[PDB]
This record gives C-alpha cells, structure tokens and sequence, in this order.
C-alpha cells in the first residue's frame, strides 16, 4: 500500500526554476527504486556513493528528492566537485554527495513557440552557494563600486535571467528535468525501506 | 541485474594497436559505471580506470594515465579499452567490472580477456615413460618450448582425470615455456591399458596426441 | 590517493578453524552521511574473475557463506573466515571504493594446514626423441605431500648440480590438501651422454631420511 511517492515528483506536470529548486521529503514509505532504473526514459542516471540496484534491501533515516529545470549543457554540472553558473549560484552538491542525479529531455514539455520564459536561473551572487543551499532573493547585484538602491542600472544587475527554451533550440540548449535523490542515515530510526526489508 | 560479456582473446605483435570491448547485458545500464582491471601473469589486481557511459566521464589510475584509452559507446551499452602501441609488458588478462553508482563496489565482472603481445610457437611433446622398479607407477608428458601460455593437457581424451597433476608452466631462459603433466596409475595397467596425453595449444593451432609406454630394453 | 597494505601475505589454517586477514588503509574511508566504511573484500581463484564477498566493511554479498564476516573502522579492517573449508583456499584482496583512483591490497594467500605427508618420488630419463634434437630433460616428480617445503638435489655421477634446474608446484589439492612438485634438469645431449648415474635426492619433513631415486643411462 504505502509505496513512496516518486510518481508525484518525477511526473509532476509543472517543475520549478533551478534557483528556486524544489525539495520533497520522503518518509514512512517503502521505496521501489527498481521503478526508477528499469525505466527506459532517462538520458542520465548518475549515482554517487550508492548503488541503486542494491538499496531495495536497505533502509534510510530520510530520503530527499530535489526537482528543477536546467539545460543540456548544464546537467553535467549537477555533481560533486563541479563549478559553473548552476553549481555556484543555483544548486550545489557536497563533495561527499551520496545519492543519484536523474535527468531527461523535456522539450515536448517545457518549450513554447514564443519561447518559454518562466524557467529562471541565477546569474550573479556575492558568493558561492553552500551545499543544499537555496537562494530565492531578488536583490539587485552590485558589480561595481557604486551602490544601487534596489535600482537596476549601470554596474547594477537584476540577478535572475530566463532560459530561452524554444522548441527549435540546439540539442543541449533545450530543457532537461532533473531529480536529485539524496540519502541520509542518522542515529535515529529509519523510515525509508526497500521492499525486501 | 547485469552481465558483462567481454571480447575474445588476442594475440598481437609489439607495435600494433588493439581495442577490446565489454558489453553490458541487462536493464538499468544507465546507472552503471564500468572499470578496467589488469592482472599480469601470476600477480595481483591493478585498477586501471573507470568510465560512465551516459556522458563518458573518465577517471584513470596514475599508473595508466596516458598509457591507455577508456572509451564507451552508450548506444550499445559497450565500454572499450585500447592501446595505440602495445609493448611486451602489456601481456595480461583484462577484466571489465561494473557497479551501479560510483564509489560503490564492483559487483559484476566479465570472465576476462587475455592479451598476448609477442610471437607464437608450438610445443614439442615428449613422453615421460614409467620405470620398472606391486605398487603404483607414474608417467606423463613433457610439453616443451611453446609460447605463449596457455596449453591445455588431458589424458585418454579426457577419460582419465583421477590422480593427474599438470604443473604450472615456467619460463625457460630461452623465453619459451616448458611444463610437465604426470599421472600415477596402478602398475599392472602398463601391460594392458593405453596412455595418451592430448596437448592443445590454441595460439599456434597445434594439437598433439602422444603415445606413452614403457621403454623396451 | 589511498594505499592499502594487507597482512599477512600468506596464511595456513586448519580445517574448521578461523582465518583472519588484516587490511590497513593509509587514510580513513568513512562517509559521514551514512555511517559506513567504503571497503570491500574479494576472493580470486585461478582462471576466474574476482568474486565480491563483503562490502561496506562488514556486509555480505549474495552467494557468500555465513562463515565469511568483515569488521573494522577507520584504518584497520579484518576479513574473518570461521570454520575454514577446502574451497576457501584462494587469494583475498581488500579494495577501497571511497574515491578514485580505486585501489587494492597486495593480496593474501590462504592455504589449509594438514598433518605432514612424505612425497612419493619418481624419476624419468629423457625420451629418445628429445635426444635427436640435442637437448636432454631429466624430470623428478614428488607426489602428494605436505608441507610445501622440500629440498631437491640433482646429482650426476654423484656430482651436485646447480643452476641447471627449475621447480614447479601444483595448487593444493581440494580433497586431501596435498601439493605435488616437478623438478627438471636440463643439459646438452653431449653432456648427458658423458655421464651414467642420474640421481634425484629428496629431503623432506615427513621422511626421516633422504630418499634418492636414480637411473643409469640406457638400461631399463
């Protein structure tokens, strides 16, 4: 009965901008991760620190599912030890990340003829994100000596740009949906178990 | 679940290039990274590098950086490993090995592919003929002057396995292998039962059957 | 960059008793996120691909008997085979999979320990066929013995031979835990026809004195 709701994460009708990435907490269910890896409908399934074929007889204190939108060229950026716009200012993994990064093309889904402009990313920040940090602030970025007063202008940027997802885009400028399963084990009960134990 | 099938065995000459393959058979291959391990004759395991076929991310071991190239072709769940110029010192077995995940155990292997770099020679087979001197007596066959390894030996077309010892080969100082197979048998058998040793050497295309019997005096 | 030393390098233990192999890493392999050490153990036998026996230090892979167990934390790890069996003889490696480059230990060989047994000794003269081609190979066999240690001395007309012979030893037999040994004397056809008595002298623990075997050239 109480299977974990990976459906409502992976098959959500609308996703989320990468700067405002979405986290689902998984709890008091049993995870059938075989549904994941026996799918024929991902382009990338990169697991660090864990073997997804070997965690349906294992239990974790909590599992987190992070969901968002980026672009082809940027998928290789969700991954320990990476740098770039997305790893630095948007979504950061730790160097000892334990979990999976799952990704698929979503052009049929996340492009319009006019150009999708509802997916945003962050373009500047005053410092790098810490792992599993989320900044949603829309303060003007001060790139020069002179201080802006919440005003856009010279050496003063609004800190989100849109992606320009048009269906005719090049192969790696199209959008990909991404899910990041991460796993914790504490000195506290487990609640997320494979169907085997 | 996953099985890894590896390409067949290779005899090359020094200088030549070489690509060997390892093809993952199973669902879930998207999640698999594939590693290459070298085992030189008689020695332990060396990890050479690893690749994720989904995006062809590649790590090497500092001992193999530059010296080989681990590619992959994700449309056929195949990983490759390749030299551009083989040396003698590349003679070894090469195992491919997989796990779903990186920094996870390698929990599936291929049955290895053996690489020989070096030229071939076929063996001479000689009888080791038993003594007259009640109890049980011993014979067998000297298999001498072949390269490279391996030879297989069996007796009576495989119809005598009991009591047999085929010995590990040793490198003679001529660079060629020699090796002995012996069996012990009851001593009254040598009048009646026939003793043939069959020697295969795949690399040279030689098969020898050899008759063994007491030396008449 | 992480380096592993196993020990011992070789280990003989009696049927039913407990073997322990140690593995030292030059650095920790503990992930904090899940409290677990990133160390595995493999076994390998001739002509076969490594088998995985234990991962996360102390978890058992499928198809592995309950008598295999692993422990340790930080930098000291142990593989424990309790009630050692015949088919458990094999080489054992510890691997770390905490980061790349991944690394193995140098390998620990595991044999069975049994009661002493003296070899049956034979000797063979060269064939006539080999002598046409100008070489002569004299083989001495030592059959089904232990332990492995064993002096073998070639003599030609009672002269001690040196650096003209090679030895080779079998895998320990699965059923009876014995080895066997070949020694092989090589000399030229000229040099073999100059002498008469070819002798092989075996010293061993299970023999209370040296057994020799011999022939005279061209007799039977």
């Amino acid at each position: 009965t109480n299977l974990c709701p990976f459906g409502e994460v992976f098959n959500a009708t609308r996703f989320a901008s990468v700067y405002a990435w979405n986290r689902k907490r998984i709890s008091n269910c049993v995870a059938d991760y075989s549904v994941l890896y026996n799918s024929a409908s991902f382009s990338t399934f990169k697991c660090y620190g864990v073997s997804p074929t070997k965690l349906n007889d294992l239990c974790f204190t909590n599992v987190y599912a992070d969901s968002f939108v980026i672009r082809g060229d940027e998928v290789r950026q969700i991954a320990p030890g990476q740098t770039g716009k997305i790893a630095d200012y948007n979504y950061k993994l730790p160097d000892d990340f334990t979990g999976c990064v799952i990704a698929w093309n979503s052009n049929n889904l996340d492009s319009k003829v006019g150009g999708n402009y509802n997916y945003l990313y962050r373009l500047f920040r005053k410092s790098n994100l810490k792992p599993f940090e989320r900044d949603i602030s829309t303060e003007i970025y001060q790139a020069g000596s002179t201080p802006c007063n919440g005003v856009e202008g010279f050496n003063c940027y609004f800190p989100l740009q849109s992606y320009g997802f048009q269906p005719t885009n090049g192969v790696g400028y199209q959008p990909y949906r991404v899910v990041v399963l991460s796993f914790e084990l504490l000195h506290a009960p487990a609640t997320v178990c494979g169907p085997k134990k | 679940q996953m099985q890894l099938v590896q390409s067949g065995t290779e005899v090359k000459k020094p200088g030549e290039s070489l690509k060997i393959s390892c093809k993952g058979s199973g669902y879930g291959f998207i999640t698999y990274w594939i590693g290459w391990v070298r085992q030189m004759p008689g020695k332990g395991l060396e990890w050479m590098g690893i690749i994720y076929p989904g995006d062809s991310e590649t790590r090497y071991s500092p001992s193999f950086q530059g010296q080989v190239t681990i590619s992959a072709d994700k449309s056929i769940n195949t990983a490759y490993l390749q030299w551009s110029s083989l040396k003698a010192s590349d003679t070894a077995i090469y195992y491919c090995a997989g796990g779903s995940g990186i920094s996870t155990p390698m929990d599936v292997w291929g049955q290895g592919t053996t690489v020989t770099v070096a030229s071939t020679k076929g063996p001479s087979v000689f009888p080791l003929a038993p003594s007259s001197k009640g109890g049980t007596a011993a014979l067998g066959c000297l298999v001498k002057d072949y390269f490279p390894e391996p030879v297989t030996v069996s007796w009576n077309s495989g119809a005598l396995t009991s009591g047999v010892h085929t010995f590990p080969a040793v490198l003679q100082s001529s660079g060629l292998y020699s090796l002995s197979s012996v069996v012990t048998v009851p001593s009254s058998s040598l009048g009646t039962q026939t003793y043939i040793c069959n020697v295969n050497h795949k690399p040279s295309n030689t098969k020898v059957d050899k008759k063994v019997e007491p030396k008449s005096c | 960059d992480i380096q592993l030393t196993q020990s011992p390098d070789s280990l003989a233990v009696s049927l039913g008793e407990r073997a322990t192999i140690n593995c030292k890493s030059s650095q920790s392999v503990l992930y904090s996120s899940i409290n677990k050490n990133y160390l595995a153990w493999y076994q390998q036998k001739p002509g076969q691909p490594p088998k995985l026996l234990i991962y996360w230090a102390s978890t058992r892979e499928s198809g592995v008997p309950d008598r295999f167990s692993g422990s340790g934390s930080g930098t000291d790890f142990t593989l424990t085979i309790s009630s050692l069996q015949a088919e458990d003889v094999a080489v054992y490696y510890c691997q770390q999979y905490y980061s790349t480059p991944y690394t193995f230990g140098q390998g620990t060989k595991v044999e069975i320990k049994r009661t002493v047994a003296a070899p049956s000794v034979f000797i063979f003269p060269p064939s006539d066929e080999q002598l046409k081609s100008g070489t002569a190979s004299v083989v001495c066999l030592l059959n089904n013995f232990y332990p492995r240690e064993a002096k073998v001395q070639w003599k030609v007309d009672n002269a001690l031979q040196s650096g003209n012979s090679q030895e080779s030893v079998t895998e320990q037999d699965s059923k009876d835990s014995t080895y066997s040994l070949s020694s092989t004397l090589t000399l030229s056809k000229a040099d073999y026809e100059k002498h008469k008595v070819y002798a092989c002298e075996v010293t061993h623990q299970g023999l209370s004195s040296p057994v020799t075997k011999s022939f005279n050239r061209g007799e039977c």
